[PDB]
C-alpha cells in the first residue's frame, strides 16, 4: 500500500515562512510527480503547484507564483513546499496529492495525504470576552465567546445540569482571533424563571467566566 | 477568471443511481479539460475517482464513473452505497492549472428529511459598549446537512461582513451552522432592518430583526 | 476562384508565427492520426528500428477560415506553394534519424476547410529507438514506439489528441515487407510528462513484435538436438574402439561451440 | 504534377554540375518533363523456393496532394517501359526475364489517388548455387559411402568419414 | 461464388430517415470497395458513393452529399447506407455493388446485390376510383383511379397515387347486344366498384 | 451537367454480332472515362461486363469486348446469344463521380415481329366532372418490347403478355377545362396513330 | 501582445551581430545545462561513441528585456521565426 504522510500542524507569526513535508512511501518515489493543494475556510480548494521528483521540475499557478516553492528529497522519498511571505490568507490546510500515471503526466488524483494545517497568527495568548445572545424583543438561547486565541475553548449550560438541547458550534477565525457561540433550547414560559448561566472555560489561559442569560 | 459549478448538495437512497455534474464558465467542458473527480471523508480524507483521459484510481469501484452528458462533466454513481456519502469536488484543467468546485454534498439517505431551526440574535448591550456590534444566526437540526445563509440589511443584501461555520454533524445524525454579521455600534443604531434567511434543501426560512 | 480564396487569407495580416486564436483562450488541439508505411531493419545489437509512416495533423486556425457556413464555396481548398500557414512544431522525441520525402516534388498536403479545419499530411521516414529485453530470446516479444510532441510549445499553447476514430493504422502491405517479425498488437496511448521547462503534450504509438519461430527451429534446435543425438551413437561401439568414442563427442561438442558462436 | 515514388525508401536526384532535368514547352502548350532519379524501394520478396525463385519488384508512381478530379496518371500509349542496353550486364545475379505496366489508383482517407506502377521479374540466376550448393552436398554425401567399402574393424576410418562430411555440411549451410 | 444479399425491402414515412444493408460472402470483404446505385423510377442509374471497407475511406456524389452516408462493418463482412431527410424522390431500389480489383480501386463493376426497394409514402387507403372507357372486333378500355383479350396493363403512379387502365377485345356481335361490365376490387380498401361499358 | 446517351434500343439474331454505343455530351470518350458496361436481366440482376482500363469482370464470356470505336465507347457482342437479351446501361467517370447512360435494351429475336395495335380512349364523362380529363392510349400485342409513345403524359414500361408480345399503357393527363387529339405509336419502323 | 511585444524589440536598433552588453564590460556569462538522451553505438575499435542530448544555454541580453519588472506582462516570450538574436 501506498502512504504520503505529512509534517505536523504548524503555528507561525506573519511575515515568518514555514516549511512542510510530505514522505512517500509504498511506492517508487521519482516515478510519480507531486500536486499540492490548499484547502482554506475562506475559499475552495486551490491548486498550488505540481513537481516532477525524478525531474526536479516544476509548475505552478499563476497565483502562487512565489508564495510556493515547491522541492524534493530523493533519498528520503519527501516531498516539500515552502510558504513565503505568511499572513493571515495563508491559515488553511495544506494536502499533497500524488498524480496517477507511471513516469509520465496523467492529470489525474491518486492519493492524497492527511493533510498539514497551517495557522498564521501574529496573536499572543488572550483570554476570551463572553457576551450573551438573548432573543430579539420554545425560546432559544446563546452565548458568544468572542476574541480568544488559542483554541479550544469549552462551553456548558448550568455546569452540566441542561444537555438537552446544546449546540456548541465551529469557531471562526477572524482578526488572529478566534470567535464561536453555543446555543440551548428550553421551553419559553421557563425562562426567565429559571436560572440559565453557561460556563465557558479557556484552559490555554486559566480562564473560567459564568454568563447568565437574561433579557 | 475561470469559475467551475456544481451543485450545492445532492440526495439519493442506497441503491439508486445519482449523477454529479461539474460545468465550466468558459464554455463546454472538452477532453483537454481532463476533468477529475475527488472524493472528500469526514475528517479531510481526500482519494481520487476519475480523471484525465478515461482513467481512474486503483481501487475506485466499478460503480463510479465519467463521461460528458452535455455540455459539462458528470460522475454517476450506479448503485450508490452507504458509504458513498461524502464530499465530491470536481477539477477542471484550464490551459496550466487546476480550477476547483464548489463540491457537491451527496447524502445516501439515512433518516427523514429535518428542515433547520433559525434563530436570530441582536447585539448584546455588553459588547455594543465596546463600538463594536455582533449579529449572530444560529440553525440547528437540519438534514441532510447543507444549508446556505444569506444576510440583508435594510431590504439590501450583504456581500461582506457576513461569516458562515461549516454544517457541524451533531450527536443526532443531524446537521448545525452558524453565522456572524459583524457591524460596528454606531452602524448597529443607524439601521433597524436586518435579516438572516437560511435555504435548506429548497424553500427558505428567515429571521428577521429590529 | 482557389487562388483568389488563398489570396483573400493572406491579403490581411495574418502571420504565421502566431498561435491560432481561441475562444476560451484555451490551446490549440492537434488531433493525430498516423499510418505505418513500413517497419524494417529491426537491429537488436543497437536496439533501433527502421518505420516510415504518414503523420496526419489537423487543427483550428480561424484566421483561415473562408467559407465558414460555405455551402456556397468548395468544401475546402489546398495549400499552394508561397503561403505561409502556422503549424504545430512537433517531432520525434525517440527519432534518432529522420527524412521528409521531397521527390520531385516535395510529399507533402496542407488543406484549408472553410470553417477554418487544417488538414496536414506528410511522409517521414524515422530510425527510432526501441529498448529491447532478450530474457527469452528466440521466443521473445519486443515493444517498439513512436513518441510524437511539440517541443516549443508547452501545455498552455498546444494540445495533442489521437484521432477518434482509428488513429493509427496500417498499409496493408506492411507484414510482407516485415519477414522476420509478426506485428500481432498495436496501442494508442499518451505520454505527456513534466519536465524543467514546463509541461508538454505527447502523444505514443506502440506495436508489438512476436519473432518468428521457424528460423531458430531449423538453424538452432533442430540441429543441436541432430548434434545431441549423434553424440548418443557413440554408446554403442565397443569400449575397445574408444577412437571412435571420442572423434563423435569431440566433433559434436566443437560443432555446438561453433553453432552457438 | 508532384508525382512521387509511394514506395520508395530512399531517393536522390542528380545535380551534378548542373542538375539533371529537361523541360520542353511545345507550342500547343504540351509540357515534357525529364528527370534523373536514383531510388531505394521495397520489394517484398517470397523464398519458398528460395534457390530457384523469381521475384516481382514494382515502382509505383503516384500524385501525393492532388486527387483524382485534379490529375489523372496513364502509361504512355506506345512502350511505356523502356530499358537501357546495358542493364542486364549490370545486374550478374539475376535475369530480367518480363515487365509489366499497370495501374494502382486506390481510394484513402483523404480521396481517391491515381497511380501507376511498373513491374520487373527476376529470376534468381542458378550456376552459383548449382557449384556452391548443390554440387558440393553430392560431392560430400558421395564421401560419406565410400566409408561402405571399409573393413567392418576399422570403424576409426568410417567414423572419421561420417563425422566429418557431416560437420562440413552443417558449416556448409550455415 | 461470391454474394452480396441486401436488407429487406422497407416502407418509411417523408422526414424519417432508415439504414439499408449489403452483406458480402465468398470473398475478402476488406479487400474490394463498396458501390451504391440508386434506380428510380422517374429517372436513370445514379451512382450515390463508394466506401472502401479496409480503409474506412469514403466519397460521394455531389448530389448525395448529405443525403446518403456510406459506413462498413468489417466484423460481419457489411455494407451499411444510411438515408436522411426521406422524401418522395428518395423512392427508389437501391442496389450495392462491388469494385472489380483487390486491395485496390479499378473503376470497374463486379456483383451487384438483389437491390433494395424503399418505399416512401404519406398516404393512407384510397378506394379505387373507376371510369369506363370506349371508342370487326371492338376493343373496350376499363380505367381504374387513384388506389379472351384480359389485358391488364402495368400500373403508374399519378399524384401520389396509383393508376391502371383494363384493355379486351371481343367480337362486336356481343356488344352492346350484351353487357360488358368490369371488376375492380381492392383488398387494402374492401371496395369493390363495377362499371358496364356502354357505347 | 454532363450527359451519357446509349440507343434507345437495337435487335439482333442468335450468332450475329451487335454493337452498343455510348456517347458523352461534353466531347469524345476518352480512357480517362474509363467507360463501364453494365448487364440488367430481368428481376433486377445487375452484372458488370466491361471497364477501368481494359479489364473485365469475372466470367464475362468472350464474345463480349469494348473498344473507343469513333469518339464514343463501344460494347461488340461478337456472336450474340439467346440469354444474351437484357439491357445494358454504360457508365462514364468524369473527374470524381459516375454518370450513367439511358440503356440499351438489346433484342435478340426468336419470335417473327408484330405490329402494335393500338386504340386511344378519350376521357369519360365521370372524369370531366371531378375536372380532370384523362387520355388512355393502350398499346396490345407487339414485339419485341420497344415502343415509343408521342402524344403532362405517362407511359408505362413495356410487359410481355401470355403470347409473348409486350404491352403497355399511355396516359395523357389534362383538366376538364383544357380538355374542353390523336395518339400515334412509332415501332421499329412504321407509325400507328389515331385520332 | 506576444506579437508585438516582439515587434518592439526588434523595431529598434537591434544587431544580432553584436555580443550582449555588460554592466561592468565583462563577459557575457552562459549558463549550460546538459541533458543525455540516449548513449549508443560505443565503438571500441575506432575508440568513439555516439550520444544525443538536449542542450541548454541561458544567457542575459539587456537589449531583450521588454517587461523588466514585468509583473503586468507575461513572463517571458517564445521567440518566433524571423526574429535574429545574438546566440
Ligand atoms: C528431425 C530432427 C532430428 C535431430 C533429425 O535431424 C536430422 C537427422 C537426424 C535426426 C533424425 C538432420 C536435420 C534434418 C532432419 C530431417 C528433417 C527434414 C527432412 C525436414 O523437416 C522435417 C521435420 C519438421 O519438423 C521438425 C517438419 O516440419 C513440420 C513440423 C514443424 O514443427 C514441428 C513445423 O515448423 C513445420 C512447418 O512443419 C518437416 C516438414 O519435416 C526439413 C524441413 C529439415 C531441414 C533441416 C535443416 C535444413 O538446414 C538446417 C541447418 O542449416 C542445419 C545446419 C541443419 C539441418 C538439420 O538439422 O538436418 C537444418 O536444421 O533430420
Ligand atoms: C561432379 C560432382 C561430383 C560430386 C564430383 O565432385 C567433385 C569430386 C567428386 C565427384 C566426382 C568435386 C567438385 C568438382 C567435381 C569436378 C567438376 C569439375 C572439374 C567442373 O565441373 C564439371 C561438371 C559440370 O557439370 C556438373 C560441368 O559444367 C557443365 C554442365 C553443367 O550442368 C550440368 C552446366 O551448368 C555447365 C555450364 O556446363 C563442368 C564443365 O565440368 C568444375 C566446373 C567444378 C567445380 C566445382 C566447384 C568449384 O568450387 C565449388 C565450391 O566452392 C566447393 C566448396 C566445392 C567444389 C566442388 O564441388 O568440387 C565446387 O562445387 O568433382
Ligand atoms: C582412431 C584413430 C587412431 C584414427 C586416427 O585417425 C582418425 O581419423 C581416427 C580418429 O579416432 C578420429 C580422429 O580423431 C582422430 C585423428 O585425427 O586421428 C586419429 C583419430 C583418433
Ligand atoms: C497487445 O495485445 C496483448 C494481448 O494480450 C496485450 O497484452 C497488450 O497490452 C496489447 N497492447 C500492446 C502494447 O500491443
Amino acid at each position: 500500500e501506498v502512504q504520503l504522510q505529512q509534517s505536523g500542524p504548524e503555528l507561525v507569526r506573519p511575515g515568518a515562512s514555514m516549511k512542510i513535508s510530505c514522505k512517500a512511501s509504498g511506492y517508487s518515489f521519482t516515478g510519480y510527480t507531486m500536486n499540492w493543494v490548499k484547502q482554506s475556510h475562506g475559499k475552495n480548494l486551490e491548486w498550488i503547484g505540481l513537481i516532477n521528483p525524478y525531474n526536479g521540475g516544476t509548475s505552478y499557478n499563476q497565483k502562487f507564483k512565489g508564495k510556493a516553492t515547491l522541492t524534493v528529497d530523493k533519498s528520503s522519498s519527501t516531498a516539500y513546499m515552502e510558504l513565503l511571505s505568511l499572513t493571515s490568507e495563508d491559515s488553511a490546510v495544506y494536502y499533497c496529492a500524488r498524480d496517477g500515471d507511471y513516469y509520465r503526466y496523467g492529470r489525474y488524483f491518486d492519493y492524497w495525504g492527511q493533510g498539514t494545517t497551517l495557522t498564521v497568527s501574529s496573536a499572543k495568548t488572550t483570554p476570551p470576552s463572553v457576551y450573551p445572545l438573548a432573543p430579539g424583543s420554545m425560546v432559544t438561547l446563546g452565548c458568544l465567546v468572542k476574541g480568544y486565541f488559542p483554541e479550544p475553548v469549552t462551553v456548558t449550560w448550568n455546569s452540566g445540569s441542561l444537555s438537552s438541547g446544546v449546540h456548541t458550534f465551529p469557531a471562526v477565525l477572524q482578526s488572529d482571533l478566534y470567535t464561536l457561540s453555543s446555543s440551548v433550547t428550553v421551553p419559553s414560559s421557563t425562562w426567565p424563571s429559571e436560572t440559565v448561566t453557561c460556563n465557558v472555560a479557556h484552559p490555554a489561559s486559566s480562564t473560567k467566566v459564568d454568563k447568565k442569560i437574561v433579557p | 477568471q475561470a469559475v467551475v459549478t456544481q451543485e450545492s448538495a445532492l440526495t439519493t437512497s442506497p441503491g439508486e443511481t445519482v449523477t454529479l455534474t461539474c460545468r465550466s464558465s468558459t464554455g463546454a467542458v472538452t477532453t483537454i479539460n481532463f476533468a477529475n473527480w475527488v472524493q472528500e471523508k469526514p475528517d479531510h480524507l481526500f482519494t481520487g475517482l476519475i480523471g484525465g483521459i478515461n482513467n481512474r484510481a486503483p481501487g475506485v469501484p466499478a460503480r463510479f464513473s465519467g463521461s460528458l452528458i452535455g455540455d459539462k462533466a458528470a460522475l454517476t454513481i450506479t448503485g450508490a452505497q452507504t458509504e458513498d456519502e461524502a464530499i465530491y469536488f470536481c477539477a477542471l484543467w484550464y490551459s496550466n492549472h487546476w480550477v476547483f468546485g464548489g463540491g457537491t454534498k451527496l447524502t445516501v439517505l439515512g433518516q427523514p428529511k429535518s428542515s433547520p431551526s433559525v434563530t436570530l440574535f441582536p447585539p448584546s448591550s455588553e459588547e455594543l459598549e465596546t463600538n463594536k456590534a455582533t449579529l449572530v444566526c444560529t440553525i440547528t437540526d437540519f438534514y441532510p446537512g447543507v444549508v446556505t445563509v444569506d444576510w440583508k440589511v435594510d431590504g439590501t443584501p450583504v456581500t461582506q461582513g457576513m461569516e458562515t461555520t461549516q454544517p457541524s454533524k451533531q450527536s443526532n445524525n443531524k446537521y448545525m451552522a452558524s453565522s456572524y454579521l459583524t457591524l460596528t455600534a454606531r452602524a448597529w443604531e443607524r439601521h433597524s432592518s436586518y435579516s438572516c434567511q437560511v435555504t435548506h434543501e429548497g424553500h427558505t426560512v428567515e429571521k428577521s430583526l429590529s | 476562384s482557389d487562388s483568389k480564396i488563398l489570396a483573400h487569407l493572406f491579403t490581411s495580416g495574418y502571420d504565421f508565427r502566431v498561435r491560432p486564436p481561441t475562444d476560451n483562450g484555451g490551446p490549440v488541439v492537434v488531433s493525430v492520426n498516423m499510418l505505418l508505411r513500413t517497419i524494417s531493419k529491426i537491429d537488436v545489437v543497437n536496439m533501433e528500428y527502421s518505420a516510415q509512416l504518414t503523420l496526419r495533423e489537423s487543427w483550428i486556425d480561424k484566421r483561415l477560415s473562408y467559407g465558414v457556413k460555405g455551402d456556397g464555396q468548395p468544401d475546402f481548398v489546398i495549400l499552394t506553394v508561397g503561403h505561409q500557414i502556422w503549424m504545430p512544431d512537433t517531432f520525434f522525441p525517440n527519432e534518432k534519424q529522420a527524412y521528409k520525402h521531397t521527390i520531385d516534388k516535395p510529399n507533402v498536403l496542407i488543406r484549408i476547410h472553410n470553417d477554418g479545419t487544417v488538414l496536414y499530411s506528410v511522409r517521414i521516414s524515422l530510425v527510432l529507438s526501441c529498448p529491447m529485453y532478450l530474457q527469452y530470446y528466440p521466443m521473445d516479444v519486443q515493444q517498439c514506439s513512436i513518441d510524437l510532441a511539440s517541443y516549443a510549445y508547452t501545455t498552455k499553447d498546444i494540445e495533442y489528441l489521437w484521432k477518434e476514430h482509428s488513429p493509427l493504422q496500417l498499409k496493408v502491405g506492411l507484414s510482407s515487407s516485415l519477414p522476420s517479425f509478426q506485428l500481432t498488437n498495436t496501442s494508442t496511448t499518451y505520454c505527456t510528462s513534466v519536465t524543467n521547462t514546463g509541461i508538454y503534450s505527447c502523444l505514443r504509438t506502440t506495436i508489438q513484435l512476436k519473432r518468428e519461430f521457424s528460423f531458430y527451429l531449423l538453424q538452432l534446435y533442430i540441429p543441436s538436438c541432430m548434434l545431441v543425438i549423434v553424440s548418443w551413437v557413440s554408446f554403442w561401439f565397443d569400449r575397445t574402439a574408444i577412437p571412435a568414442r571420442v572423434t563423435l563427442g569431440v566433433t559434436t561438442l566443437l560443432t555446438m561451440t561453433a553453432q552457438s558462436a
